[PDB]
């Protein structure tokens, strides 16, 4: 779902 | 100087393990478990549906605790209600059961039965539960229809504070250090920067509606997270959903803006979801939007619990 | 009950900042930049020439976003076409480029080359667009020579919709709080009393008329703003242009009467002034009007907007 | 370009 930057 | 900060006073319940009856499992596996059952406090004669995660380590503990901090410091009908901890192996969290899931959820499994009114009202509903969460100071930097709950097609709440942070009485951002959070919802900002504010909730708050107006379609579907920074910079956004007229696609964009400051603010969402919710299929063009409905261990004592007001 | 609303399912585009060429400032000054570019959608084989506005607050954003709005929502011959924004730092519209600017400019610039053939055209082009606005239910509010395009001497199109408002299905009138506004340009009842209706739109469509006519004069040239609404009230109006006949005049004249439903409709102007055209120098004693002519990155793809039409 | 009312 979306994730680490 | 400048303002300074009042005591939080909330109450944070303990929980005896020998008054819960875990019914039957709701769900487990990146967040451990939750299970169903009733609360059942010795004496008064009171069944409370309620929703027990078990969430065996420090960071474990240490974190569901700190969502337990926040969870007990918020009240509002659109914000999950806090029940109590039970302090056993691990820390489990009680909260107020709700019967149809997260919204993400609920709205893919009955595409064909969502109409423009229920839509409109939850975009209010949710802009509502932020707005209180904004008067509290508060950010929570994971808005999205996964964390939006259904206690009935009428009624939704916002829920998951895993990630929230309480800001200072003047304090205008957040700096996170690092580690994972869920990008194709957060703003351009807190992705190069790290910095959170109520305005990125804001942003989050575009992308929860545009999941909702496309009946539960993934945000940029197909696209690696990685690649998203970039085509935010370039200027793209998110498409017009199918069933939205220019009014509503125009208040998705404007949560989008670059600029934080130039995007609405939640009370003033509360207010243009409010009006268009007086004329629903005039905003959203919805086929046999006419003839959309929605519905609604033994009833008895059963009190669900916003009607169990314990200090 | 009375007539309702029905949707707007206008599409707003959202273009990608990398697509765009900008070749040149176009003009700046009180309302941003406007610059002149190509965009180059990928794929497709097609550059269009076009008009880039990079007017970076929170008031200008929703003011320019109020505008887009407007503009995505009209589509007409005479009316200029919005190709989309852009979401960088502050908003930018892009609009099909008017090659030769402004009317107002444009008649200044060659007062020695308009022909009556030209003016009275440019007249029923002008009445078309405002007919047309009208039947969106759309008042404009700034109708002037200053914003009206020339896309080529024979094809001129209306813009600047950063004032209009959108009425409702019966609405009859717009009442305005305050702000700035173009005093010389407004009916009598816009100064006195802040209301405006397509018929106020028909008393500055007779004062673009006469700017027209007047080759680029100056209304009232010379005459204090806060003076005119005595003027006016006095009964006194603007000067018969040395070009014009008893005939054009008098159709400015109605335009400029007190009692607003007395002004003409743009339905009876488009009608007058098309006749007019018919037999130009019978209406506009212009001399050496005989002799008047006007003319007309890489071409290759270059198509103009007008031919690039996404649903 | 006259403003103010
Ligand atoms: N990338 C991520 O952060 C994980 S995605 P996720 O798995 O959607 O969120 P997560 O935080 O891991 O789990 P959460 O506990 O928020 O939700 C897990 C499932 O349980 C259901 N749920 C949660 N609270 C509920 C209440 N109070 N009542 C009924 N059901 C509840 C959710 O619907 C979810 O599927
Ligand atoms: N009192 C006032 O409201 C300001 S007077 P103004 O400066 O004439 O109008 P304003 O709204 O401030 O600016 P606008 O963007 O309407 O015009 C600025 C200049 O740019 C040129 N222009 C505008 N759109 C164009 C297109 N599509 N193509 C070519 N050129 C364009 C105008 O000619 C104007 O001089
Ligand atoms: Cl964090
Ligand atoms: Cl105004």
């Amino acid at each position: 779902e979306i994730y680490g930057e | 100087g400048a303002m300074g900060e009042a005591p939080n006073q909330a109450l944070l319940r303990i929980l005896k393990e020998t008054e819960f009856k875990k019914i039957k499992v709701l769900g487990s596996g990146a967040f451990g478990t939750v299970y169903k059952g009733l609360w059942i406090p010795e004496g008064e004669k009171v069944k409370i549906p309620v929703a027990i995660k078990e969430l065996t380590s420090p960071k474990a503990n240490k974190e569901i605790l700190d969502e337990a901090y926040v969870m007990a410091s918020v009240d509002n009908p659109h914000v999950c209600r806090l029940l109590g901890i039970c302090l056993t192996s691990t820390v489990q969290l009680i909260t107020q059961l709700m019967p149809f899931g997260c919204l993400l959820d609920y709205v893919r499994e009955h595409k064909d039965n969502i109409g423009s009114q229920y839509l409109l009202n939850w975009c209010v509903q949710i802009a509502k539960g932020m707005n209180y969460l904004e008067d509290r100071r508060l950010v929570h930097r994971d808005l999205a229809a996964r964390n939006v709950l259904v206690k009935t097609p009428q009624h939704v709440k916002i829920t998951d504070f895993g990630l929230a942070k309480l800001l200072g009485a003047e304090e205008k951002e957040y700096h996170a250090e690092g580690g994972k959070v869920p990008i194709k919802w957060m703003a351009l900002e807190s992705i190069l920067h790290r910095i959170y504010t109520h305005q990125s909730d804001v942003w989050s708050y575009g992308v929860t509606v545009w999941e909702l107006m496309t009946f539960g379609s993934k945000p940029y579907d197909g696209i690696p997270a990685s690649e998203i920074s970039s085509i935010l910079e370039k200027g793209e956004r998110l498409p017009q959903p199918p069933i939205c007229t220019i009014d509503v696609y125009m208040i998705m964009v404007k949560c989008w803006m670059i600029d934080a400051d130039s995007r609405p603010k939640f009370r003033e969402l509360i207010i243009e979801f409010s009006k268009m919710a007086r004329d629903p299929q005039r905003y959203l063009v919805i086929q046999g939007d006419e003839r959309m409905h929605l519905p609604s261990e033994d009833m008895d004592d059963v009190v669900d619990a916003d009607e169990y007001l314990i200090p």
